[PDB]
RNA sequence: GUGGGAGAGGGUGGUGGAAUUCCCGGAGUAGCGGUGAAAUGCGCAGAUACCGGGAGGAACGCCGAUGGCGAAGGCAGCCACCUGGUCCACCCGUGACGCUGAGGCGCGAAAGCGUGGGGAGCAAACCGGAUUAGAUACCCGGGUAGUCCACGCCCUAAACGAUGCGCGCUAGGUCUCUGGGUCUCCUGGGGGCCGAAGCUAACGCGUUAAGCGCGCCGCCUGGGGAGUACGGCCGCAAGGC
RNA sequence: CUUUCU
């Protein structure tokens, strides 16, 4: 209940899940999906099926906001990331753009053990 | 094959201690403020150590980009 | 003595009197450090690659100097100093490495 | 650092005859030059390590040569010592 | 000596952006996270995902190498000052001034110790979840010392090329870093590979020798007991020799 | 995932 339509669609995809985040033409979230947002709980939440759901259902949501234009924007490399960008492009709104933003440090902080091993 | 032709190439003689030829320098980054590898930048040990230090002053002095964000994907 | 480059950027929005007084302090400056102006360059505006103190633009300023080198270092605490100076930065002088001439 | 003038004022004032550029009283001498800097830099500088062990070279280089002096001339060596300030 | 060169060699100061954490503001709801599955955990005092602002600590993406520098330990954002080593050309100066080096003095990763400071992330110990027959572990969630800085102590290591230093002599080929030249190659220094002669138990080494010789140092003398006992020296202690 | 002994 704003009216926007152009906007921007944030996929957050991890390897454990993906969230999709529909927001206005300067940041501020309209609507947010996500694995858990539809059924999946656990591990079926990051499956790039569920990457679909959410982005569908993001846009769906967003579509009540009366939205169309939209530019895409991906993050971080994880099960099913090129498949929200699909269903984006699907679903109703029109997908303007798309752009890899994944934040990667300059060598800042030591990862957790789990991420180490590297150099 | 990343033989898209040279960057060194196309382009004249230019100093490569010129921190400020933004318009060349430009040119020895990637689709982000990433400099080009030797086998892109068609320079050579010396040149290419060179040209590195000059795009970091740059940045520093805002006149080039530390990193962009990729169109497509 | 020796040779060097001073390279100064300052807030993109000054009036004709606010930015011409901040090269009053720098060429003061200079002077109170024993730089020597050899000859310089005035760009002025610039888009910068990202924004610097939340301004998207920067005006720059290049004088090449000759000065003790014992007190480079003390000669940009004080160009710093300033508000609207947001980037100095001093070079040591060096041959125009030319390449692909 | 040590400009061309610094050296060369030094070179002279020991150089046994015109052009010696390097008799034993004059590596003496630039080397004295050097020590002094050197350990006038690290009066301070204590914990950079690495510069001093340069010092410990040229320190080496230096009692070596007025080795060899004191054992040649012994009067060119009384007369490079008290004049450089070695010793003390 | 004169003239040049490359370099993450070292020290002090300064400074740049990426990211993480925290705090403030907005917009926005019901989950986020995490695994092999999960759970603990965090979330309606509104978390996650998104935007803007702030603070702080630590490290320094691409360049970056199969690269470079140092005697080793080791050293990479940028800038300036201070400073060590080292290479090439000219062959100008001294005139054996050389080599090695018991002891000595100094240096010496990490963990560790003492006083003070700092503390974002990571994380011995520890507190929980899970897995398991059990789990004092691996996996997951928290987390203290510590990791950071200063000053002082510690002195060890697969401190490795597991290969002491210096010099002379003995096919080449190829790739590479850096200097000089008459610069499609010659010549000097350095890093790699293949390989003559030769060496080796074999593996392999081979002008960067592990080949042929000379000089000086350190060291070995079956495995275990044992780097232990004892004694002495050093150390605040742990411990070291 | 772990998944002992002979
Ligand atoms: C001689 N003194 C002891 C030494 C022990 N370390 C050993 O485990 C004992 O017993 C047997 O030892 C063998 C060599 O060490 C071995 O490996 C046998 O496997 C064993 O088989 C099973 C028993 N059912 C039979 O002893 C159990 O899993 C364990 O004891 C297991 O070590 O016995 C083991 C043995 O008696
Ligand atoms: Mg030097
Ligand atoms: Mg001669
Ligand atoms: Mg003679
Ligand atoms: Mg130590
Ligand atoms: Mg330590
Ligand atoms: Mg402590
Ligand atoms: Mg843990
Ligand atoms: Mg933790
Ligand atoms: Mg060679
Ligand atoms: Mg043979
Ligand atoms: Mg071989
Ligand atoms: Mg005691």
């Amino acid at each position: 209940k704003r009216q926007v339509a152009s906007g921007r669609a944030y996929i957050h995809a991890s390897y454990n899940n993906t969230i999709v985040t529909i927001t206005d033409p300067d940041g501020n979230p309209i609507t947010w999906s996500s694995g858990g947002v539809i059924g999946y709980k656990g591990s079926r939440k990051g499956t790039p099926y569920a990457a679909q759901l959410a982005a569908l259902d993001a846009a769906k949501k967003a579509m009540a906001y009366g939205m169309q234009s939209v530019d895409v924007i991906v993050r971080g490399t994880g099960a099913g990331r090129e498949q929200a960008i699909r269903a984006l492009q699907a679903s109703g709104l029109q997908v303007k753009s798309i752009v890899d933003d994944t934040p990667v440090p300059h060598n800042g902080c030591r990862p957790k053990k789990k991420f180490r091993k590297a150099s | 094959p990343s033989r898209k032709a040279k960057v060194k190439a196309t382009l004249g003689e230019f100093d490569l201690r010129d921190y400020r030829n933004v318009e060349v320098l430009k040119r020895f980054l990637s689709e982000t403020g990433k400099i080009l590898p030797r086998r892109r930048t068609g320079l050579s040990g010396k040149e290419q150590r060179i040209l590195a230090k000059t795009i970091k002053r740059a940045r520093i002095l805002g006149l080039l980009p530390f990193t962009e964000k990729l169109v497509r994907k | 003595m020796r040779r060097y480059e001073v390279n100064i950027v300052l807030n993109p929005n000054l009036d004709q009197s606010q930015l011409a007084l901040e090269k009053e302090i720098i060429q003061r400056a200079l002077e109170n450090y024993g730089a020597r102006v050899e000859k310089v360059e005035e760009l002025g505006l610039r888009r910068l690659a990202y924004p610097i103190a939340k301004d998207p633009q920067g005006y720059f300023l290049w004088y090449q100097v000759e000065m003790p080198e014992d007190r480079v270092n003390d000669l940009a605490r004080e160009l710093r100093i300033r508000d609207n100076v947001r980037r100095v930065m001093v070079v040591k002088s060096q041959e125009p490495f030319l390449a692909n001439a | 650092p040590i400009t061309k003038e610094e050296k060369q004022k030094v070179i002279q004032e020991f150089a046994r005859f015109p052009g010696d550029t390097g008799s034993t009283e004059v590596q003496v001498a630039l080397l004295t030059l050097r020590i002094n800097r050197l350990s006038e830099h690290l009066k301070v500088h204590k914990k950079d390590h690495h510069s001093h062990r340069g010092l410990l070279m040229m320190v080496g280089q230096r009692r070596r040569l007025l080795r060899y002096l004191q054992r040649e001339d012994p009067e060119r060596y009384r007369a490079l010592i008290e004049k450089l300030g070695i010793r003390g």
